[PDB]
C-alpha cells in the first residue's frame, strides 16, 4: 500500500503561516508511520490538533508535539505512554526529515521534530519515519520565531491537522 | 571594586540545577519542570564583605554534545555539581562530570562543590554520609540544598566563588 500523507496547518498567534504536509514511511517504519498518522487525524479521540511547537532552535530542528501536559515535557502514543524504538533505517540527512523526539532508548511518545538541517549525530537514537513532502518555507519561516535555547516569540501552534 | 566569576551549573536531568539557579537569581521556585537547553544569568551579590558579580551558566543535564560541554569547562571556573537525594543514579553519575572536568581543565584541582539537592522531600535514597565521604575523597565541600524551601542555595553558591578565590589566590 501508498505511504500516507499528512498536513499540518499552522498558526502564529491564531493567524495562519501556511500549510506543511509529510510522506509518512509507513513502508519502512509501519508502527511509527502509524502514530503520527493516527495522532494527526485524532481518530483515537487525542492527538496534535492545538497543540504547539514548543522548541525551536533556528539552525536545527522545529520540536513539537507535546498535547497532554503544554509544556514540552509530555505526549503519548496511541500504544500507550511509550513506544521502542522501530528501526533506525532511515537517517537525518538534511532539511525537512520528520523524526521522533525521546528521553532516551525506547522512550517514543508524540513529541517529533523537524529537521531544518542535517543532524546526523542523531542517527541511530531517533527514528526517523517521514520528511516534508509540501510547505518546507512554511517550516523555514517557523524559524524566525525559534531562539538559540528554543524558546518561542510567538505561540507557534497545530491549528489544524488531517490525512490527505 | 567588585570581582567576577564564572560559576557552571552541572549534573544529570532534573536533580534541580535550573530550580537551584532561580532561586539564586529570582528568590521564587515552581514545581513546573521546563528542560534546559542553556541559560546564563548574572548578578550581583555581597560575599564576604566584597562586591561579586556572579555569571551563572545553568546547562542541560545531557551528556551527548561533547564539543559544546568541553567549552563549558574550559571557560567556567568553578562548578556546582548537583545531584538529587532522592535519585542515586544521579548520584553514581557525580564521578563522572568530576573526571571530565579535571580532564578538560587538565588539573586535579578545579574549584568545585558537591550538591545534594531537594532534601525537602521524604524520598531519600542516598544518605548524607556517601555523599560527605565522596566530597572528601576529592578534597571539595559538600551542602545539601532545597530549591523549594531556599535552604543552602546562598550556601552552595557563595562557597563556590570563595572555593574559585582560594584558588585563584594561592
Ligand atoms: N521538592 C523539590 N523539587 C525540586 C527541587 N529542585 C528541583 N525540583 C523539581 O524537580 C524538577 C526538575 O528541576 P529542574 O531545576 O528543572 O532540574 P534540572 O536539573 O535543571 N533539569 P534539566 O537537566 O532538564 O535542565 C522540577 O519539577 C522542580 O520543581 C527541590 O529542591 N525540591
Ligand atoms: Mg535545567
Amino acid at each position: 500500500m501508498v505511504n500516507p500523507t499528512v498536513f499540518f496547518d499552522i498558526a502564529v498567534d491564531g493567524e495562519p503561516l501556511g500549510r506543511v504536509s509529510f510522506e509518512l514511511f509507513a513502508d519502512k517504519v509501519p508502527k511509527t508511520a502509524e502514530n503520527f498518522r493516527a495522532l494527526s487525524t485524532g481518530e483515537k479521540g487525542f492527538g496534535y490538533k492545538g497543540s504547539c511547537f514548543h522548541r525551536i532552535i533556528p539552525g536545527f530542528m522545529c520540536q513539537g508535539g507535546d498535547f497532554t501536559r503544554h509544556n514540552g515535557t509530555g505526549g503519548k502514543s496511541i500504544y500507550g505512554e511509550k513506544f521502542e524504538d522501530e528501526n533506525f533505517i532511515l537517517k537525518h540527512t538534511g532539511p525537512g526529515i520528520l523524526s521522533m523526539a525521546n528521553a532516551g532508548p525506547n522512550t517514543n511518545g508524540s513529541q517529533f521534530f523537524i529537521c531544518t538541517a542535517k543532524t546526523e549525530w542523531l542517527d541511530g537514537k531517533h527514528v526517523v519515519f517521514g520528511k516534508v513532502k509540501e510547505g518546507m518555507n512554511i517550516v523555514e519561516a517557523m524559524e524566525r520565531f525559534g531562539s538559540r535555547n528554543g524558546k518561542t516569540s510567538k505561540k507557534i501552534t497545530i491549528a489544524d491537522c488531517g490525512q490527505l | 571594586s567588585m570581582t567576577e566569576y564564572k560559576l557552571v551549573v552541572v549534573g544529570a536531568c532534573g536533580v534541580g540545577k535550573s530550580a537551584l539557579t532561580i532561586q539564586l537569581i529570582q528568590n521564587h521556585f515552581v514545581d513546573e519542570y521546563d528542560p534546559t537547553i542553556e541559560d546564563s544569568y548574572r548578578k550581583q551579590v555581597v560575599i564576604d564583605g566584597e562586591t561579586c558579580l556572579l555569571d551563572i551558566l545553568d546547562t542541560a543535564g545531557q551528556e551527548e554534545y561533547s564539543a559544546m560541554r568541553d567549552q563549558y569547562m574550559r571557560t567556567g571556573e568553578g562548578f556546582l555539581c548537583v545531584f538529587a537525594i532522592n535519585n542515586t543514579k544521579s548520584f553514581e553519575d557525580i564521578h563522572h562530570y568530576r573526571e571530565q572536568i579535571k580532564r578538560v581543565k587538565d588539573s586535579e584541582d578545579v574549584p568545585m562543590v558537591l550538591v545534594g539537592n531537594k532534601c525537602d522531600l521524604p524520598s531519600r535514597t542516598v544518605d548524607t554520609k556517601q555523599a560527605q565521604d565522596l566530597a572528601r575523597s576529592y578534597g571539595i565541600p559538600f551542602i545539601e540544598t532545597s530549591a523549594k524551601t531556599r535552604q543552602g542555595v546562598d550556601d552552595a553558591f557563595y562557597t563556590l566563588v570563595r572555593e574559585i578565590r582560594k584558588h585563584k589566590e594561592k
